């Protein structure tokens, strides 16, 4: 239940204001300052009030108590309204930091489901090793033996040439080696050529 | 040769700190065998027979030779080792969804708690026991301190 | 003509050679098993006139599973 905002709305400290509205009706603004100047003076005249030492007691301790209220209340209020905002304050702010706390969690716990979803690129490496391995191995083993076969046939086509080779060359050394083995015909021939040298 | 393309951060990310090393070799054999698929082509090619037809002058071993090529069964490795890695995975997509199951039970109980922590009485309309039964920390330890203040005078 | 009789008569004396391999040599082999052994031997070692045997290794693999 919430306190409301104002009291009782008191005149001097002493008389609340539903009595001079109270009275209002059938004696005016003025009917209780009447009757307070009445009964004062009627007090007086009578001994019902005995002026005394108390009398003078109760005015010092009464003018104290009016200025003591009068500059010291402002401040005691002030005080009063400041304690009142910062538990306020304090409390709102420790409200804002559990929600704070507990949305941080929240939003952590869902990061970590993010996480555990992407859980499964390890696996996919894997299988992409295995996948890319096996055929590194196909096709190693098909240039392997392409290139051994192809060698193989090479081999055969090198040494022909090379038999050839060394042969033809023995061939036509041979071939110079044995005319020279073997005129007067090319004797007048040659002067037959030195004159047609012209 | 259909592959899966893969994250890197995304596969540092989900590898426990006593496995950083086989997740670093399997990197690098990654690497590696991207770069030997890439220097080589897939399928070698077949020489004609024109050029050892024609020039080998012996007496028909080539021919053999190219019979025993195009007859030739070259093995096909089979895996052996894919099938165990996704039963694995298997399991794992098991442990991985009872734990998001877990996680989405606290993710409920959070919410709740953050409607109760949403929906507080006004602080100046708040008696001491709702402060005591929404922050818990906030009660008078009325067990070990049984006499007043029931807290440390310092504490006041 | 000196050097026609000589390529003539001689690629005549050449296709005589039927006997021969080599047309006459009586020689020339002590140097070419020289190099026919160089050959081979700088080509492969084993005996190149047979059809190659295969032999395949298989890849090793690990235990990768969650340990």
């Amino acid at each position: 239940p919430p306190l409301p905002e104002y009291g009782g709305k008191v005149r001097y400290g002493l008389i609340p204001e539903e009595f001079f509205q109270f009275l209002y009706p059938k004696t005016g603004v003025t009917g209780p300052y009447v009757l307070g100047t009445g009964l004062i003076l009627y007090a007086l005249s009578k001994e019902i009030y005995v002026i005394s030492a108390e009398t003078f007691t109760a005015l010092s301790v009464l003018g104290v108590m009016v200025y003591g209220i009068k500059k010291y209340g402002p401040f005691v209020a002030d005080f009063a309204d400041k304690l009142n905002e910062q538990k306020l304050a304090q409390l709102e702010e420790a409200k804002q930091a559990s929600i704070q706390h507990i949305q941080n969690a929240i939003d952590t716990e869902k990061s970590q489901q993010a996480l555990v979803q992407k859980r499964h690129y390890l696996f996919d490496v894997q299988r992409n090793n295995i996948a890319m391995a096996l055929e590194v191995t196909y096709r190693e083993r098909l240039y392997r033996v392409y290139k051994e076969v192809k060698n193989r046939l090479d081999y055969h086509i090198s040494v022909q040439n090379m038999m050839r080779r060394k042969e033809q060359e023995h061939m036509i050394n041979w071939v110079e080696k044995h005319v020279v083995q073997s005129t007067i015909a090319k004797c007048i021939a040659d002067l037959k050529l030195l004159a047609k040298k012209a | 040769l259909a592959l899966k393309t893969i994250d890197w951060v995304a596969f540092a990310e989900i590898i426990p700190q006593n496995q950083k090393a086989i997740a670093s070799s399997l990197k690098s054999w990654n690497e590696t065998l991207t770069s030997r698929l890439a220097a080589l082509p897939e399928n070698p090619p077949a020489i004609d027979w024109a050029y050892y037809k024609a020039n080998v002058a012996k007496a028909g071993l080539v021919d053999d030779f190219e019979k025993k090529f195009n007859a030739l069964k070259v093995p096909v490795p089979e895996d052996k080792y894919t099938a165990q890695v996704d039963a694995e995975e298997k399991e794992d997509v098991k442990s991985c969804a009872e734990w998001v199951s877990l996680s989405k039970a606290r993710i409920v109980e959070y919410e709740k708690e953050m409607e109760k922590m949403k929906n507080l009485i006004p602080f100046d309309q708040m008696t001491i026991e709702d402060l005591n039964e929404a922050f818990p920390e906030t009660k008078l330890d009325k067990k070990k301190y049984p006499y007043w203040p029931h807290q440390p005078i310092e504490n006041l | 003509q000196k050097l026609f009789v000589d390529k003539i008569r001689e690629y005549k004396s050449k296709r005589q050679t039927s006997g021969g391999p080599v047309d006459a040599s009586s020689e020339y082999q002590q140097e070419l098993e020289r190099e026919l052994f160089k050959l081979k031997q700088m080509f492969g070692n084993a005996d190149m006139n047979t059809f190659p045997t295969f032999k395949f290794e298989d890849p090793k693999f690990e235990v990768i599973e969650k340990p």
